[PDB]
RNA sequence: GUGUAAGUGCACAAGGGAGCUUGACUGCGAGACGGACAUGUCGAGCAGGGACGAAAGUCGGGACUAGUGAUCCGGCACCUCU
RNA sequence: GUUACGGCGGUCCAUAGCGGCAGGGAAACGCCCGGUCCCAUCCCGAACCCGGAAGCUAAGCCUGCCAGCGCCGAUGAUACUACCCAUCCGGGUGGAAAAGUAGGACACCGCCGAACA
């Protein structure tokens, strides 16, 4: 019992990579290490609620409990004191991180509104991918009627690539909505 | 694992409008999940 | 004018130097921060205090780029 | 040219920091010397170290193929080095040691060895 | 005021009283430590007074 | 960055986090520093009874140096004193 | 006794570091496979721990070579200075820098253990 996304990880896209990339050994084969959704409330610096419901988004789209993430700086154009909740944080690893990147890729991002494709220039030197989203409501893990605001999150999935091609090729092999520049 | 730390987890089938059966897990409690569309139907990765 | 505050000099310093025989118990510097550090037989106290633990020689070393006072077991006669 | 470090870069890292950080207050003597302990994935090796004179009296592994042959766990391999270690302490006239454990926690197989030479008569 | 002078007598009789300071409004209520009383000999529980 | 001035320190951390806890002890104290005197300061180690730790061990408040007032007189608690 | 070996320590703790180029897996050192058991995440078997060895030296590691960056660094001379002369100017005896240069340097030593004799 293995997810299909890290089966054909396994089997196809590795040798494909291989060929693709002709690495001289066989633990060159660039493929996902985490994923790690980050939903900075901001908002949260006067009310405490928004910390919670940014929790309940993570953990009902996730499936894991999150991680609240404290202000390490203390600013006063955003009122922002030491201590105070201001995100929510996931990491996501193996069998989930594959099952979450599943779903996204085949239910979540179709479902985004005039859904044109992502960027495939957000790449950083070593191939880790940073986008971001503005709702939530793509999951049908939550509900529309049970939302009440939106709450984008920054979706990052750091892989084993060095380079922004090796990075691209692996992630268009799996699956990923790129666009053509 | 913490054990009352995190929601309930369930293998789903997710079903589109081409009618492929998805089993797969996740935390929607319904057994089977029913979508209007996927990326086996979307005009983007259709080139449509 | 403000000024014409000052503290009392607190008399700081190497006690005992180079080569000076003590007794287990004597201070040997008293500093503020770790100045030196301890070595062997000697111990550090509340106020970063440098003190004998055994009878001997002061001597003087570094360790690892830090300045370092020790006592030396000086032979029985 | 991988980007950054590898992890097994971290790992030694950390762990030659935290050997070195409980090395403050574990210093082995003649008498009373440091029984360090080096743990490997596949192994597990203790030494008896006087750290004045920088020397070994005792030592003790899971390469010796005498305690190779047990078909018992690793934790069945460190309980029978700890008994190695125990009686060469015994033999080398050394009766009480402080346990140093190389910047691993106590706990597993460092546990089950480290309880192994305790009972066996090293008292530390 | 804050940080006042309060006295533990211990718990146990022995009129043995530990004397400290403490924030009255960050702990309003009386505080409980539990101290080595001499004529004891034994480390029982003091209550402030 | 270290609660707080400045300085001497601290990345081996004394800086950040978590678990348990009350040593912010009782009887003492070799030996010292500083000093007109009165003050002040450090202190290994011993005993009792504890905390933490597998253990070695560490803990007589706080990285250190300010946060204070002699004597007289009186109040309160305890004592096998009168 | 020997090996491109693994550990535990050193030295007024870089002359040692960093960087570049070329190599290796005998046992070891690792990366690695998995979460059933001890144990763990302020979420995450990532780490810690545990159970294994299918794969691999691409990394760690160590070997050889580079003065490239850092680092160490004379002698001489000078600055400064104690004492003494000197009416000022300055001088005599002694001590003697920092900087700079010549240069050194791609570490050395100790104790165990692996594989080989």
């Amino acid at each position: 019992a293995l997810p299909r996304l890290k089966q054909r990880y396994r089997e196809e896209i590795r040798e494909a990579l291989q060929q693709e990339f002709n690495y001289a050994n066989v633990m060159q084969i660039p493929g996902v290490v985490k994923v790690v959704v980050n939903m900075g409330v901001g908002d949260a610096a006067r009310d405490a609620k928004l910390i919670n419901g940014a929790i309940n988004d993570l953990a009902l789209i996730t499936g894991q409990k999150p991680e609240v993430r404290r202000a390490r700086k203390s600013i006063a154009q955003f009122k922002l004191r030491e201590g105070m909740p201001i995100g929510a944080r996931v990491t996501l690893r193996g069998d989930r991180m594959w099952e979450f990147l599943d779903r996204l890729i085949s239910i979540a991002l179709p479902r985004i509104r005039d859904f044109r494709g992502l960027s495939p220039k957000q790449f950083d030197g070593t191939g880790n991918y940073t986008f971001g989203l503005n709702e939530q409501s793509m999951f049908h893990e939550i509900d529309v009627d049970s939302i009440d605001r939106p709450r984008g999150m920054d979706i990052t999935v750091v892989t084993t690539a060095t380079n922004d091609a090796e990075g691209r090729a692996l992630l268009r092999a799996l699956g990923f909505p790129f666009k053509e520049n | 694992m913490k054990t009352g730390i995190h929601p309930e987890y369930v293998d789903t089938t997710v079903q589109c409008g081409c009618g492929h059966s998805f089993t797969t897990r996740s935390t929607k409690q319904s057994g089977t999940i029913v979508v209007e569309v996927c990326s086996q139907c979307h005009p983007f990765y259709t080139g449509k | 004018s403000r000024n014409g505050r000052d503290s009392a000099a607190q008399r700081l310093g190497v006690k005992r130097f180079g080569g000076q025989v003590v007794k287990a118990g004597e201070i040997l510097v008293r500093q503020r921060g770790t100045h030196f550090h301890p070595g062997v037989n000697v111990g550090r106290g509340g106020d970063d205090t440098l003190f004998a633990l055994a009878p001997g020689a002061v001597e003087f070393g570094a360790k690892r780029g830090r300045k370092t006072v020790n006592i030396v077991p000086v032979a029985r006669p | 040219k991988p980007v950054g470090q590898n992890i097994s870069e971290v790992r030694r890292n950390a762990r030659l920091r935290r050997h070195a950080r409980l090395r403050k207050k574990v210093a082995g003597t003649a008498e009373v010397p440091r029984l360090v302990v080096n743990r490997s994935a596949r192994h597990i090796h203790v030494q008896l170290v006087n750290d004045l004179n920088g020397t070994t009296l005792a030592a003790a592994s899971s390469i010796e193929a005498d305690v190779r042959a047990i078909d018992g766990d690793k934790k069945a391999h460190s309980v029978r080095v700890g008994q190695l270690i125990a009686e060469r302490a015994k033999a080398a006239g050394v009766e009480t040691v402080v346990f140093d454990r190389g910047g691993y926690t106590y706990g597993g197989r460092i546990a089950a060895l480290a309880d192994a030479a305790r009972e066996a008569g090293l008292k530390f | 005021d804050v940080r006042p002078k309060i006295t533990l007598a211990c718990e146990v009789c022995k009129h043995r009283n530990y004397i400290t300071k403490k924030n009255r409004r960050n702990d309003p209520d009386r505080l409980e430590i539990k101290k080595f009383c001499p004529n004891c000999g034994t480390h029982q529980p003091h209550k402030e007074s």
